[PDB]
RNA sequence: ACCCACUAAUAGGGAACGUGAGCUGGGUUUAGACCGUCGUGAGACAGGUUAGUUUUACCCUACUGAUGAUGUGUUGUUGC
RNA sequence: CCGUGGAGCAGAAGGGCAAAAGCUCGCUUGAUCUUGAUUUUCAGUACGAAUACAGACCGUGAAAGCGGGGCCUCACGAUC
RNA sequence: AUCUAAUUAGUGACGCGCAUGAAUGGAUGAACGAGAUUCCCACUGUCCCUACCUACUAUCCAGCGAAACCACAGCCAAGG
RNA sequence: CCCAUACCCGGCCGUCGCUGGCAGUCGGCAGAGCGAGAAAGAGAGUGGCGCGGACGCUACGCCGCGACGAGUAGGAGGGCCGCUGCGGUGAGCCUUGAAGCCUAGGGCGCGG
RNA sequence: AGCCGGGCGUGGAAUGCGAGUGCCUAGUGGGCCACUUUUGGUAAGCAGAACUGGCGCUGCGGGAUGAACCGAACGCCGGGU
RNA sequence: UAGUAGCUGGUUCCCUCCAAAGUUUCCCUCAGGAUAGCUGGCGCUCUCGCCCGCAGUUUUAUCCGGUAAAGCGAAU
RNA sequence: CACGGCGCGUCGCGGCGCGCGCGAGCGAGCGCACGGGGUCGGCGGCGAUGUCGGCUACCCACCCGACCCGUCUUGAAACACGGACCAAGGAGUCUAACACGUGCGCGAGUCGGGGGCUCGCACGAAAGCCGCCGUGGCGCAAUGAAGGUGAAGGCCGGCGUCGCCGGCCGAGGUGGGAUCCCGAGGCCUUCCAGUCCGCCGAGGGCGCACCACCGGCCCGUCUCGCCCGCCGCGCCGG
């Protein structure tokens, strides 16, 4: 008999990817013995970031990159990012960037390559720099999505601008009784 | 009885639905039908349009569409005399010609 | 069950002490609260204006706004499983300085000061507070004079 | 599939994942919303506000034709016309300013909130808001009203 | 409970307030009725009154009896 | 003359109160308009009640100030 | 008061009637009642207190043959 | 002195942790290491005969160390557990005997 | 009071231990017992509370027997105590 | 019309891991629900191989109280 | 006595401590074992129609243990309920909606589900194509009951006690932040000069996502106050 506690003995991390995919598998063997057998960790941030599942790995915009690589001290290095590189409409002047991404938008793409840079993918990435190093790590905004609007305090609650689930927007549609001043309470 | 947090639902199923359902197993079967009888009906008119008649230039009646333009019901009798086309004949010599609409512009 | 007063049961903890009733000292008014002091709560039911519920009674939380005549004052609550860290204006008459706060004070300013001294001296001096250690050897002298005998008492009934 | 569903992995434990002390009735509750005001009320009040009551006026005929308004912002302006037109703007010497028609591409009004990038432009449509007048007017252009 | 008589004495109790596939069914306690009190009424009454189907054992055990089994080689008589 | 409250403060009780919170006069209507925050039951939701503010119009006083109901603890009510 | 040795029964009176009473009928009453009660004569196995006899069964045999019920089953005392 | 499923030592199963190790099978074109108390190069350079060497590695694999293992209601994972039919595949099986059924026979798996 | 800039590491009690955070969510919402405290009751294997631990959900050695007591909590085995 | 049932009865293979509640508030609510609480699953952000935090514990300081006890030569 | 060379020995207190050179930090073999988990390079018998082995499984005996399951329940072996036995059948399914988590394609877009074109037709009622068939849905903008309105700005020259035109620069700030950059110093062997390449590393940078906080902008509403525009100078508009 020992006094323990077994509730929180199992971690919950991932081990490898859930996807089923041949090519993202071949990166994660690459990866895997690169960070096993490196000491940076560089490596090892890459291959739990390839581990993750796709809410997890959004997508980084073209001006989100141009922004983040813009600043001081971080010129002409790579910029790698484990998600997906969208194209931003909304920008005009696009300069040479050395991207790493899985997997590149075709607009993205053919914007990066007018401006004149060139885009790597994972395999060269680990060729050109095993250790990683010039490279400047990103990731997209992951709290962007919607759901996310939906969660923490509840609505009809004070002091919580939390949305509620509604059907249809409207003038009908939860209003009248926790809303207003007039009609009951107001949270 | 609500769960935790969620939409409030109103589904439509309070009536005797299951006798009323259109299954639609028969979709690929009326295409062929409606195939077959549209081609009937080309080979039967041997010369002329498959289509049908010409129709006109109309606006579409509301400010979400009045910048695009239909096809119409039929020409009227304004265009048709003004073109020097009896209503008549117009129609069998290919013309589709309608009395109810008028010309404001 | 009970009732849900806001007074309930406090005859004795907001009453006055023995041969204490009577006009407030000026003295209480005539502290400076700033931003940031940790301070305790005690309800004082000679005046009723702004008197802290009874829960608050007893506790010691921290200031975080000044006003004409009240404080609000950051304190945490027990309430059930967890705890608030919840926000309330007390009046000043039933607030006080936390007197735990200014010996920790007192602590830091003695011994920065003895670590800026003797850092050109080199030698070393302890900071930290060590627990009250076993106590050492030592002698016990007699002074030619022998213990005497201790024994216990016959029982004999007094009532 | 029935393969990987839940049922399959509970054959055999009678109770079927219900609990025994309160079984799986037919609707212990209530059908659908009810007791939204005597014993559902604390939910709906957490998590549906304003849900009961009646507020505003009422449209009996409401048509939404009517009130069709597309709006387009500034920053997406410029992506209307081709990239060409715009280039083609940009290293012109004439001074002569691209004409970008939003009610052709199928928007109505024209909101103001991205940057504009500093060349001549002549924006026609049938709405626009002060501050995208005050943009256009800042970089160099024309405002026009279509009807 | 009370009384009459005898007696030697007419002591007190338990066993699912022993005992209904043992009895009886007078009483409680269905449905029919009557009276008194209560209720506007249908009706109520630890109030009174009258009439109201009491099913089954061949099973197991227990118990009462009746064959028999058990070892002494087989049987029989007399016996403890 | 003595008188620490042994009286009174609308009401139950408890707390509090002496050049006052009690008694008597003078003048008044902060029991007024308005946005937020907080406490009490609490799920930390409403109602009710209460607490500090802030912005105007005022009352009172020589003034400092005090006052947006009753010395505090209770006297109250969603949707349509 | 009578009836008996003995009577919570019956009958006849008494009436302060918990709560009798006049077509929600009061009182009486010949004849009648598979109506409800008490007493007396006669008669008797109802009983003291049981016994014997007859017929059909039960019993055994030839033939023919179900059903109720059945967790497993079936010797007791005490303990929990 | 006696003994519990407790404690100590040992074996075995499994779970969890080390998000541990292994692509270095680098071979006559070679030189067999990265266990060793001390953050980091068996560093590269310039001047004063016999032809030879086990296993491995379904990387969703293999290997090494520790700790741990009760369970109703309930939750999750893995089943080379099982039943029926469909698309593929086994140059599959079968009248020299399929399915099904019976068995004091030989075995496997903790179990299905 | 808020801002900037600058200087100070003996990390200022003991002991132990990785921590924080977010979604979705079943069952439950009849409880009972014991030391101590405690209300009603003559009292009860009665009724009602506070703290902690148990039983329920739990087998094992002991109390002959036993939901709760004493010891001790459990993978399959050998040895020792 | 397979009417409704907050109420009985039943609810079909194995192993592995985690593991409860009968309590709070509201309800014509009291054999039931909703809501907190207790559970599981899925993760994610960092961490060590100078230092961060945390604790059903103690220590050093500092406040809080009106029970056990005691008192009536002190108030009631 | 886990003492053992010679020196230059102050590297020194008076010698010991304790430094600088000595082809420059390379002596080799054998052997025994209380030494990173057992071996014997030790043996003996019995084997053809009566004997050898067969955990389990067939039957039987013995010692210990051992109450009948399912169910509701605080509590079941219960003097609680269902159950004589056997075979077959037998109960969380399908549709719609919503939420969240996961896998895939495309991505500020995305989606032909309806229709049409494909010599209709074993499979094929499939599959392919439409792109001037994206109507349309969802998303890209919110807010207000509605009329409606509708999402940054920061620096210099021109009249600080600037009216007001240009030159610009551009979508905030603080704290914490995985990674990356730099890098004082530091990584060896005859010496000595002197490199290359790679690893280490004080401190210092740029700081992802994310959290907290402070500002800013859009819509409704309230308070205060001034200014500006004209096709119609007004109960106008900003
Ligand atoms: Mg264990
Ligand atoms: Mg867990
Ligand atoms: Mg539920
Ligand atoms: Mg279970
Ligand atoms: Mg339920
Ligand atoms: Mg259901
Ligand atoms: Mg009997
Ligand atoms: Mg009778
Ligand atoms: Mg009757
Ligand atoms: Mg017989
Ligand atoms: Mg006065
Ligand atoms: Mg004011
Ligand atoms: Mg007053
Ligand atoms: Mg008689
Ligand atoms: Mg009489
Ligand atoms: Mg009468
Ligand atoms: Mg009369
Ligand atoms: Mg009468
Ligand atoms: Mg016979
Ligand atoms: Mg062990
Ligand atoms: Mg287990
Ligand atoms: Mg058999
Ligand atoms: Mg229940
Ligand atoms: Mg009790
Ligand atoms: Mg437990
Ligand atoms: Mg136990
Ligand atoms: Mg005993
Ligand atoms: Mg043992
Ligand atoms: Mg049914
Ligand atoms: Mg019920
Ligand atoms: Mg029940
Ligand atoms: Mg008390
Ligand atoms: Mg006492
Ligand atoms: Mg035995
Ligand atoms: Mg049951
Ligand atoms: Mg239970
Ligand atoms: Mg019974
Ligand atoms: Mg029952
Ligand atoms: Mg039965
Ligand atoms: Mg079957
Ligand atoms: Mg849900």
């Amino acid at each position: 008999g020992v006094d323990i506690r077994h509730n929180k003995d199992r971690k919950v991390r991932r081990k490898e990817p859930k996807s089923q995919d041949i090519y993202l598998r071949l990166l994660v063997k690459l990866y895997r013995f690169l960070a096993r057998r490196t000491n940076s960790t560089f490596n090892q941030v890459v291959l739990k970031r390839l581990f993750m599942s796709r809410t997890n790995r959004p997508p980084l915009s073209l001006s989100r990159m141009i922004r983040k690589m813009k600043l001081p001290g971080r010129e002409n290095k790579t910029a790698v990012v484990v998600g997906t590189v969208t194209d931003d409409v909304r920008v005009q002047e696009v300069p040479k960037l050395k991207v790493c991404a899985l997997r590149v938008t075709s607009r993205a793409r053919s914007r990066i390559l007018k401006a004149g840079g060139k885009i790597l993918t994972f395999d060269q990435l680990a060729l050109d720099s095993p250790k990683g190093r010039g490279t400047v790590l990103l990731s997209g905004p992951r709290k962007g999505r919607e759901v996310y609007r939906h969660f923490g305090k509840a609505p009809g609650t004070p002091h919580s601008h939390t949305k509620p689930y509604v059907r249809s927007k409207g003038r009908k549609f939860e209003r009248a009784r926790g809303r207003r001043a007039s009609r009951g309470y107001k949270n | 009885a609500p769960s935790r947090n969620g939409m409030i639902l109103k589904p439509h199923f309070h009536k005797d639905w299951q006798r009323r359902v259109a299954t639609w197993f028969n979709q690929p079967a009326r295409k062929i039908r409606r195939r077959k009888a549209r081609q009937a009906r080309a080979r039967r008119i041997a010369p002329r349009p498959a289509a049908g008649p010409i129709r006109p230039i109309v606006r579409c009646p509301t400010v979400r569409y009045h910048t695009k333009v239909r096809a119409g019901r039929g020409f009227s009798l304004e265009e048709l005399r003004v073109a020097g086309i009896h209503k008549k004949v117009a129609r069998t010599i290919g013309i589709s010609v309608d009395p109810r609409r008028r010309n404001k512009s | 069950t009970n009732t849900k007063g806001k007074r309930r049961g406090t005859r004795y903890m907001f009453s006055r002490p023995f041969r204490k009733h009577g006009v407030v000292p000026l003295a209480t008014y005539m502290r400076i609260y700033k931003k940031g002091d940790i301070v305790d709560i005690k309800g004082m039911g000679t005046v009723q204006k702004g008197m802290p519920h009874k829960c608050y009674h007893g506790k010691t939380g921290r200031v975080y706004n000044v006003t004409q005549h009240a404080v609000g004052i950051v304190v945490n609550k027990q309430v059930k499983g967890k705890i608030l860290a919840k926000r309330i204006n007390v009046r000043i008459e039933h607030i006080k300085h936390s007197k735990s706060r200014d010996s920790f004070l007192k602590r830091v300013k003695e011994n920065d000061q003895k670590k800026k001294e003797a850092k050109e001296k080199g030698t070393w001096v302890q900071l930290k507070r060590q627990p009250a250690p076993p106590r050492e050897a030592h002698f016990v002298r007699t002074n030619g004079k022998e213990p005497e005998l201790l024994e216990p008492i016959p029982y004999e009934f007094m009532a | 599939p029935s393969r990987l569903r839940k049922t399959r992995k509970l054959r055999g434990h009678v109770s079927h994942g219900h609990g025994r002390i309160g079984k799986h009735r037919k609707h212990p509750g209530g059908r659908g919303n009810a007791g939204g005001m005597h014993h559902h009320r604390i939910n709906f009040d957490k998590y549906h506000p304003g849900y009961f009551g009646k507020v505003g006026m009422r449209h009996y005929h409401l048509k939404r034709n009517q009130s069709f308004c597309p709006t387009v912002n500034l920053d997406k302006l410029w992506t209307l016309v081709s990239e060409q037109t715009r280039v083609n703007a940009a290293k012109n010497k004439t001074g002569a300013a691209p004409i970008i028609d939003v009610v052709r591409s199928g928007y109505y009004k024209v909101l103001g909130k991205g940057k504009l990038p500093k060349q001549p432009v002549i924006v026609k449509a049938k709405f626009f808001s002060r501050r995208a007048e005050e943009k256009i007017k800042g970089v160099g252009g024309a405002c026009v009203l279509v009807a």
